[PDB]
């Protein structure tokens, strides 16, 4: 009778904590995706200026 | 930028050296022509010495 209140409160706390944890995981994953995309765009610029350098030579 | 500047500097070096060699080449050609003049003068003197009275 009495215990169900505490049970529901603790389980809701667990659910919210897991949700925010998954959100933080999302933050990290998207940050690393940004890092990777930054490297790929750096690579595109590197390729283009490689072509320009060859044309100069 | 460093690579491009390397190219742009090396193509100053090379062209300056080439014009330098052009100058010295034309000067050496002139020197060869004047040495040719002096050698011809030696030929003429060797001919004159054959004429004994003039040589005397």
């Amino acid at each position: 009778s009495q215990s169900q209140g505490i049970q529901q409160l603790l389980q809701a706390e667990k659910r919210a904590a897991e949700k925010v944890a998954d959100a933080r995981k999302r933050k990290a994953r998207r940050l690393k995706q940004a890092k990777e995309e930054a490297q790929m765009e750096v690579e595109q610029y590197r390729r283009e200026r490689e072509q320009e350098f060859q044309s100069k030579q | 930028e460093k690579k491009e500047k390397q190219i742009e500097q090396q193509k100053k070096i090379q062209m300056s050296n080439l014009m330098n060699q052009a100058r010295l080449k034309v000067l050496r050609a002139r020197d060869d022509l004047i040495t040719d003049l002096l050698n011809e003068a030696k030929q003429r003197l060797s001919k004159v010495v054959k004429d004994t009275t003039r040589y005397q």
